[PDB]
């Protein structure tokens, strides 16, 4: 298989450091130029850095120069990013990506990783509060997942056995600096007396798992 | 840097129709223009490189054209898997820059939402905050007006909304609107109402509860 796998992302305070790794396998890593590209939540792609196969040529984005160092280890098929004196606006999903360029001027990033998320904030990690959105044909019920930092939170219903009719909404950043989302599912009204509904909320950054049974 | 402007920002089309996406550069990039597709939750996917060369395995319905400053991605007969965000990228000039994207959305027949209102829970009220939630379920188009009324007075500035990605089964949207008050303020009022205005609704639908 052709794979790129990044890691090292985390939550750090402004001015602190992080080192990202991008492990490649399944293609000739030493033949290709490598890139770091980042993406802020809800935003477009922004190029960070590039390194040629032989490490002899390097490029950096303007906001990044003097703070970030790209490097690679061809024998380990790995690409790195040392990120120094980090700022709030460096918060993003960070991708590594392989170029198709090979002794020519054909440019294209054809293989990408899944990304590692970097959060730069003074704000401490905080687990959610989980409140029911109780059911009032078809009924609706849900869970309000309130006041957590940082993203993400994941929600499932009935330990994964309920998926149809589920809508877990994109989080919203409240004026408090804390996130909030709702997760809902519509159900036949007839089943409300007979069927049990539990939302399983998980917030990894705070080690929070909450199961909320949602009832009339 | 070279700035790339993409238009339109959003495009609504039905499967089978032709999509025409524009990328314009602030200065010449020659042929060094690539196109990417990106779905929600997923990494970008290379479609076109050198303005007009399809990347390996990309269906023939994708074609790129242009030179200098003006470029076009054409999808000649849209498929359901083609509905995604599309970015252009130039490789002429340091730094590497991207357009801000064109979101390509499925045009569908009009569907009216079903509407639900939820009062705050008793568990939340003890903490001194009241979240009132309004749900619109499975509607098309994305455009909806959802207003809150408290004791029949239209509210302003005190709610936020959030919309799902287009549904992979029925091409509809779902939306949440959340009204936030202090417990104190919340307990001063009698009736809480969500009024929803949508193309699929002949007149506005209202859902309410009495605190
Ligand atoms: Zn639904
Ligand atoms: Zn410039
Ligand atoms: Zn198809």
């Amino acid at each position: 298989e052709v794979q790129l796998v990044e890691s090292g992302g985390g939550l750090v305070q402004p001015g602190r450091s992080l080192r990202l790794s991008c492990a490649a396998s399944g293609f000739t890593f030493n033949d290709y130029a490598m890139h770091w590209v980042r993406q802020a939540p809800g935003k477009g792609l922004e190029w960070v850095s590039t390194i040629s196969w032989n490490s002899g040529s390097i490029g950096y984005a303007d906001s990044v120069k003097g703070r970030f160092t790209i490097s690679r280890d061809n024998a380990k098929k790995s690409l790195y990013l040392q990120m120094n004196s980090l700022r709030a606006e460096d918060t993003a999903l960070y991708y590594c990506a392989k170029d198709i360029q090979y002794g020519n001027y054909y440019y294209g990033m054809d293989v990408w990783g899944q990304g590692t998320t970097v959060t730069v904030s003074s704000a401490s990690t905080k687990g959610p509060s989980v409140f029911p959105l109780a059911p009032g044909g078809t009924a609706a019920l849900g869970c309000l997942v309130k006041d957590y930092f940082p993203e993400p939170v994941t929600v499932s219903w009935n330990s994964g056995a309920l998926t149809s009719g589920v809508h877990t909404f994109p989080a919203v950043l409240q004026s408090s600096g804390l996130y909030s989302l709702s997760s809902v599912v519509t159900v036949p009204s007839s089943s409300l007396g007979t069927q049990t509904y539990i939302c399983n909320v998980n917030h990894k950054p705070s080690n929070t798992k909450v199961d909320k049974k949602v009832e009339p | 840097e070279i700035v790339l402007t993409q238009s339109p920002a959003t495009l609504s089309l039905s499967p089978g129709e032709r999509a025409t996406l524009s990328c314009r550069a602030s200065q010449s990039v020659s042929s060094y223009l690539a196109w990417y597709q990106q779905k929600p939750g997923q990494a970008p996917r290379l479609l076109i490189y050198d303005a007009s060369n399809r990347a390996t395995g990309i269906p023939a319905r994708f074609s790129g054209s242009g030179s200098g400053t003006d470029f076009t991605l054409t999808i000649s007969s849209l498929e359901p898997e083609d509905f995604a965000v599309y970015y252009c990228q130039q490789r002429s000039n340091w730094p590497i820059t991207f357009g801000q994207g064109t979101r390509l959305e499925i045009k569908r027949t009009v569907a009216a939402p079903s509407v639900f209102i939820f009062p705050p829970s008793d568990e939340q009220l003890k903490s001194g905050t009241a979240s009132v939630v309004c749900l619109l379920n499975n509607f098309y188009p994305r455009e909806a007006k959802v207003q809150w009324k408290v004791d029949n007075a239209l509210q302003s500035g005190n709610s936020q909304e959030s919309v799902t990605e287009q549904d992979s089964k029925d091409s509809t949207y779902s939306l949440s609107s959340t009204l936030t008050l202090s417990k104190a303020d919340y307990e001063k009022h009698k009736v809480y109402a969500c009024e929803v205005t949508h193309q699929g609704l002949s007149s506005p639908v209202t859902k309410s509860f009495n605190r």
